[PDB]
RNA sequence: CACCCGGUGGAUGGGCCGGGGGUGUAAGCGCCGCGAGGCGUUGAGCCGACCGGUCCCAAUCGUCCGAGGUCUUGACC
RNA sequence: GGACCCGGUGAAAUUGAACUGGCCGUGAAGAUGCGGCCUACCCGUGGCAGGACGAAAAGACCCCGUGGAGCUUUACUGCAG
RNA sequence: GCGAAUGCCGGCAUGAGUAACGAUAAAGAGGGUGAGAAUCCCUCUCGCCGUAAGCCCAAGGGUUCCUACGCAAUGGUCGUCAGCGUAGGGUUAGGCGGGACCUAAGGUGAAGCCGAAAGGCGUAGCCGAAGGGCAGCCGGUUAAUAUUCCGGCCCUUCCCGC
RNA sequence: ACCGUGAGGGAAAGGUGAAAAGAACCCCGGGAGGGGAGUGAAAUAGAGCCUGAAACCGUGGGCUUACAAGCAGUCACGGCC
RNA sequence: GGUCAAGAUGGUAAGGGCCCACGGUGGAUGCCUCGGCACCCGAGCCGAUGAAGGACGUGGCUACCUGCGAUAAGCCAGGGG
């Protein structure tokens, strides 16, 4: 619900900051398609585009920072524009799998 | 052959005993894996009571690899008899129970 | 909750100390009962 | 509140015999992928980096 | 858990893409009225699993275990 | 949101002991353990309550001890006033 | 001279690696330290208060407060974090509060009054309080104090002299 | 010490050795704790460290275990050791 | 030498039950003592020249135990050494 979004908001945020992150499995399987998706927007790249991924990201700077930074450097593939690796360790106490994922570059 | 141990160690004899029960009777160098990737805490320690075995021959024991561990095994004794909340009356301890870890570690 | 123990300086003091105690007949008893008998301290002590 | 409680002292034997169908089973790891040495099957490390491309350190 | 299909000589996830379905014509500029609003562009916009394309992405590489063919009698080649 | 799978921790009353099946019969008269019989591999985890006369508590209902304790009146006696 | 008294005392197994983490006001990411960090430090998104999950005066508890070292156990997991350990250090007032003033209840209580003894009562006087009364305030200043320490501004009572 | 506001209740816990000569140094390790050397008559006498039994948890070995009932078991006959 | 058809014994144990060896956990136990218990002979009052009993207190460097208390591990005089 308001927390399923929250994250991939977060997510979604910091990533395209640095473009592949530390999250679990899963957490990332998803910040992906989304963050993703979000990205294919910063590639419809205008007024609307913009109007909506900020209308999630909130944020400047970014927000305009991917449609023109990154956008570009994607523009000619077909989604995908992250690789979600898996990891080799796990978070103590826990033992969750993480695994990383980042912008296919 | 040379032997790795440690009493006064806290934690779940149980579960330790699993951790050998795997890595046991093998290959130095192998387990040194196993217990280096495998998960459940008890490993890390475990490690260790490998390491200053392995050690402890090679140096005052006496042929590095060729070595594995013949026999592993862990025993219970003293308890930490723990205190809870009062049957909301009377008292009810459980026992982190101590934990004592030895292990061989003899040459092929 | 309101157990039946806030401790009142003001109180449990008065009430009870060494005086008091003392002042009595009783009270004396016991005490110098307390004193020997056990050794200890005693109350307003307390 | 404790309406059902075990009723006879387990019998060790048993008992244990329960706790019997446990047991591990050590990671399934494999080998480096150059990082020559053994790895968590499917996963670069504090050995590797690699995978085909170098995202880690060291 | 066991059970089913797939493991880049792949369409298995996602992604994208067409397709459907679904909400009722958007963000903007435009033109009428002091304003409120309206009318237009514009059945727009946006689309969660539904039908199906395309190697953008991500199932790399690797291990382990596994047969041999038990004793007697006879029936045939 | 627990419950389930992971990792870290890790109790608790009751319990002689136990590898504890159904039957129809039985015995102190409502038996997994005795007889005859029929099904019957070894262990487990997620459950569902029926039986183990399940747990709680040496029945408060009962009677029995020429037990006890409280109130009652033209019970006995005695004191206070 | 002991199974054996739901016996007493001590240990030790049970159920059981299942039941619980003390409010369904959630988090997640980047860097940093460390032998080792979901659980510490900095930083950036996010959620919960907001009549409180605010500061304040009391009462109660008394070093729990700061600073440098450290994690064996207590922290219902960790833990380099602590309101945990050791060591050092911290809270100053003519004017704030209590007394150096006042009495009601009440308590004491020379005299006085009655008890088998211990005792009972009890005048005046005394004890007795955020009730009465009384002479200040704002800023600064350390790891902690502050109407007390700084300083600027405002006072009171006693004493000696004239 | 500790529960009790109070009057009051009221525990547990002794033992290395001849004496410390009480373990310098080197080793794995963040340490505790474990491997050697040295004291030594002995340290499986080693710091809550004399004797240090049982219950109860382990590590290996012999035998034994998947058409099988009883805590028990004890009498017969058989194979492995 | 191969094929079919039948007929009967074996190995393999996740854990498990018994036997053996080696730990661990736990402290019984024996023997022992700076302590009691018990009975008998000694003794038999302390107090304002503020007792019995505490309070906070000095050791150079500190909680406790102690003996004192300000002239605080003690200051004078005589006997023993």
């Amino acid at each position: 619900s308001s927390h399923r979004l929250a994250l991939y908001r977060n997510q979604a945020k910091s990533l395209l900051t640095h473009g592949r992150i530390t999250t679990t499995v899963p957490k990332a399987k998803e910040l992906r398609g989304f963050v993703d998706h979000l990205i294919h927007l910063a590639k419809r790249g205008d007024l609307h585009a913009r109007r909506l991924v900020l209308r999630d990201l909130q944020d400047v700077k970014l927000v305009r920072k991917l449609f023109d930074e990154i956008a570009p450097r994607y523009r000619d593939r077909q989604g995908g524009y992250t690789r979600v690796l898996k990891l080799a360790e796990r978070r103590r106490g826990d033992g969750a799998p993480l695994a990383l994922v980042e912008l296919v570059e | 052959e040379a032997k790795a141990i440690a009493r006064y160690v806290r934690i779940s004899p149980r579960k330790v005993r699993l951790v050998v029960d795997l890595i046991r009777g093998k290959s130095l160098e192998e387990a040194r894996n196993i217990l280096r990737y495998t998960n459940k805490r008890g490993a890390y320690f475990v490690a260790k009571v490998l390491e200053s075995a392995a050690a402890n021959a090679v140096n005052n024991h006496d042929l590095e690899d060729r070595l594995y561990v013949k026999a592993a095994y862990v025993d219970e004794g003293p308890a930490l008899k723990r205190v809870l909340p009062r049957a909301r009356g009377r008292a009810d301890i459980i026992k982190k129970r101590t934990s004592h870890i030895t292990v061989i570690l003899g040459e092929k | 909750m309101k157990r039946t123990y806030q401790p009142n300086n003001r109180k449990r003091a008065k009430t009870h100390g060494f005086r008091a105690r003392m002042k009595t007949k009783s009270g004396r008893n016991i005490l110098a009962r307390r004193r020997a008998k056990g050794r200890h301290q005693l109350t307003v002590s307390d | 509140a404790k309406h059902p409680v075990p009723k006879k002292k387990t019998s060790k034997s048993k008992r244990d015999m329960r706790r019997s169908h446990h047991a591990l089973t050590a990671p399934n790891l494999t080998e480096c992928p150059q990082c020559h040495g053994k790895k968590l099957s499917h996963h670069i490390c504090p050995n590797c980096g690699y995978y085909d491309g170098r995202q880690v350190l060291a």
